[PDB]
């Protein structure tokens, strides 16, 4: 089991937040559970593979635009309508200047404000402490990374310094001893040729 | 010096006359280039591995503007690039004058407009190259050819 | 995580290529002076020759 | 300013998590507001 939660607005209530939880088995597209709230009240809604592929059949939309569009509109232009009593929810794609249907569901709502509430704050607290726990150990593991690299860094630039600095004292040194066998060839040369 | 012009001579016997030469630094680094590079060349040393960068100038993209000593971006693996060219004979350059043969680009290619602009200017032009083209001529003991590493 | 697997390639990058480089170093003293005896051999047999020729004559 | 939620449970109340809030400026010393809540009421109060 799989889920994701996410602030809303609706047109209906254009003044206040509201928060979307959408929770589903291995994949999006198995189908899902959804639930709605204001901060107050418990909607809620499943919704299932017969019927979420029938969505992408009864419109023009193909599934992997519609499902893509869905986690784009639903999983953080869309915009969002419910009524409370009647317990139908819809959005839509705005467009510039053409507007179209993407999705509704007649929701009926449940008993338990709080607790859909509480499991919200708790997945939160949870998933949160789990990534700082997570985010310490990377920091750790790349800090020895990093002081690893830098040290190797700091013996190449050794190793390099002493290369250079071997290749032009060596050569230094050769060119001082070759040049004068060479200059020493030279003025004999010429002397013998003359003599 | 004390080796001998009438004798022909061992390593041991060249390593203790240099060892008894003085210490000295006169001939500018330009100079003893060519000096090595020209004995490399006479007595075929050039594809020594060591050397095989040695007839490059190369310019190394770490500054965030083109010449200007100040913008070092230290830290990124274009500086590991430096000790390699350098450890293979390249006279790697903090500043691009019309005396470079090479530019080489890391991942930040923020800058590739601003060569291709400079080097318009040019009378002999250089090449703008990916990091690889070092990395592949070090790993095969050899100058892979450039074309593949252009931009 | 990006920096984790960034870190782990460029860490066993440089730690060959170092000890490669220090390998390379460790041999090119040897490598320099073998080229050297034997130019430096050639030249002393020039100046040998020259020099008692012009000492004969 | 600093804040922190923590999860608690009354002993009043074994099987509701309840949510503890505190809000402060760093030092905790200074005073802080505190929230309780078990996602269907909410209470407050401030120390100083």
């Amino acid at each position: 089991m799989e889920r994701k939660i996410s602030r809303i607005h609706l047109v209906s209530e254009p003044s206040i937040t509201h928060f979307l939880q959408v929770s589903w088995e291995k994949t999006l597209e198995s189908g899902f559970v959804i639930t709605l709230t204001d901060g107050h009240s418990a909607w809620t809604g499943t919704v299932s593979e017969s019927e979420i592929s029938q969505e992408a059949d009864d419109m023009a939309m193909e599934k992997g635009k519609y499902v893509g569009e869905l986690r784009k509109a639903l999983l953080s232009v869309y915009t969002f309508n419910f009524s409370k009593e009647s317990c139908y929810f819809f959005f839509e794609k705005n467009l510039k200047d053409v507007s179209f249907r993407l999705g509704s569901f007649n929701l009926e709502k449940v008993e338990n404000p709080a607790e859909v509430i509480r499991e919200l704050i708790c997945y939160c607290l949870d998933t949160i402490a789990e990534n700082q726990a997570k985010n310490e150990h990377l920091q750790k593991e790349n800090e020895r990374l990093l002081r690893d690299w830098n040290d190797v860094q700091g013996r190449f630039e050794k190793c390099v310094s002493a290369k250079e600095a071997l290749e032009t004292d060596l050569y230094k040194r050769f060119i001082l001893v070759l040049n004068e066998k060479k200059t020493k060839i030279r003025s004999l040369h010429n002397k013998l040729l003359n003599a | 010096y004390g080796d001998s012009y009438f004798i022909d001579t061992d390593l041991n016997q060249l390593k203790e006359v240099f060892s008894g030469i003085k210490n000295s630094n006169e001939q500018t680094p330009e100079e003893m280039a060519s000096l090595i590079a020209d004995l490399e060349y006479r007595y075929s040393w050039d594809c020594s591995p060591l050397s095989m960068f040695r007839r490059h100038t190369v310019y190394l993209d770490s500054y965030a503007v083109i010449n200007d000593l100040s913008t070092k971006n230290e830290g990124t693996r274009l500086a590991i690039k430096a000790l390699e060219l350098r450890f293979h004979g390249a006279k790697v350059v903090s500043c691009l004058a019309e005396g470079v043969s090479h530019v080489i680009i890391g991942e930040d290619h923020s800058r590739v407009a601003d060569f291709k602009a400079f080097r318009r200017t040019f009378k002999r032009k250089f090449k703008i190259l990916k990091e690889s083209w070092v990395t592949d001529s070090i790993d095969k003991c050899e100058l892979q050819e450039e074309n593949q590493y252009l931009i």
